[PDB]
């Protein structure tokens, strides 16, 4: 019921960052996460998710990001290797179901500047 | 006013069909009762009325039908026409109540005698699941069929085929990823064909599946469900393999905490 992130900031290009996101205890054993980004005037779009356990990749972040999970401390992890001008963006930490995690998730934190610069 | 999603099958695509039935999906649940990465739809008892229904715009050649779907099990109900309405034959008081407030600014409301479960449309339509087609063919016109009942052209048997066709490529689509992907490689190869059994054993176990899931041990099933495959052969004691099938449950119980 509630998605805190953490890890965001300034960086140059080829550099990289860790985003955090700590989850409810519901939140964890029931749903799919995963890592959205948005730039203020454009749709926010799926990064990375953790479902079923399967992994799912934007093309653009593959091979720079991953994303995984620690059950035993409720916490989901995104790391952003070899970072580009492109991934200047808020992220968003998600949560929603198997099927909707990859489009229109169900909740939401509250979204992290990650400028590349 | 309820919520309204748009398709029509006049050049439907493998994109714009699954876009549609994710719409239907997104209206169907808020998202907030998700268990074992499988939402629930709303629990029926505390529902307010103006939450209970949501409507699904159907064009083609452009003759467009709204078939009113239950929020509470994602099931067609009944369907509008022009200025005419009809609706299937509820089972208590407090739906038919709720059917009041479905299409209020219709001139003409019938309730036909019959109710909307697979067993009593398939013996009005002559057939039954198992060799009637599906695909975006019986779908555009089981369109024009239900628009022309009300005009009066069609009758019983193709009006209740038509009925198991949209429910089954609408409802049932958005009940499992399973039907809706096999909507995807119908439309995509312009195939037109009757549900094999699995589609429709995944059709008959829905509600024991949501019974299953919710009272579970943590994921672990306290009896085994049985399901089929293509050819018609297995036991299923886990909510690990049902969870790229199936995509919306019944309210059984409350959540455990």
């Amino acid at each position: 019921v509630q998605l805190v992130e953490t890890g965001g900031g300034s960086v140059q290009a080829g550099d990289s960052l860790t985003l955090s996101c700590a989850a409810s205890e519901r939140i964890f054993s029931h749903y799919a996460m995963g890592w959205y980004r948005q730039v203020p005037g454009k749709e926010r779009e799926p990064v990375a998710a953790l479902r079923l356990t399967e992994t799912n990749y934007a093309d653009s972040v593959e091979g720079r990001f991953t994303i995984s999970r620690d059950n035993a401390k409720n916490t989901m992890y995104l790391r952003m290797s070899s970072l580009k001008p492109e991934d200047t963006a808020v992220y968003y930490c998600a949560a929603g179901s198997y099927a909707a995690i990859l489009y229109a998730p169900s909740y939401w934190g509250q979204g992290t500047q990650v400028t590349v610069s | 006013q309820y919520p309204i999603i748009n398709f029509t099958t006049a050049g439907a695509t493998v994109q714009s069909y699954t876009n549609f039935i994710r719409a239907v999906r997104g209206r169907l649940t808020t998202g907030a009762d998700v268990r074992h990465e499988i939402p629930v739809l709303p629990n029926r008892v505390g529902l307010p009325i103006n939450q209970r229904f949501i409507l699904v715009e159907l064009s083609n050649h452009e003759l467009s039908v709204t078939l009113a779907l239950d929020v509470t099990n994602a099931y067609v109900v009944g369907y509008r026409a022009g200025n005419s309405a009809y609706f299937f034959h509820p089972d208590n008081q407090e739906d038919a109540e709720a059917i009041t407030h479905l299409f209020t600014d219709v001139q003409n409301r019938y309730t036909f005698a019959f109710g909307g479960n697979y067993d009593r449309l398939e013996q009005l339509a002559g057939n039954l699941r198992e060799n009637i087609e599906l695909g975006n063919g019986p779908l555009e016109e089981a369109i024009s069929a239900l628009y022309y009942y009300s005009t009066g052209g069609t009758q019983l048997p193709t009006l209740a085929r038509s009925f198991i066709i949209c429910i089954q490529m609408i409802s049932e689509a958005a009940r499992f990823q399973y039907i809706e992907g096999e909507m995807r490689t119908r439309i995509r190869y312009n195939r037109r064909s009757a549900p094999d059994p699995s589609v429709i054993t995944l059709e008959n176990s829905w509600g024991r599946l949501s019974t299953a899931i919710q009272e579970s041990n943590q994921g672990a099933f306290a009896s085994p469900i049985q399901l089929q495959r293509r050819n018609g052969s297995f036991s299923v004691y886990d909510v690990s393999i049902l969870i790229p099938i199936i995509a919306l449950m019944v309210y059984r119980c409350a959540p455990p905490p």
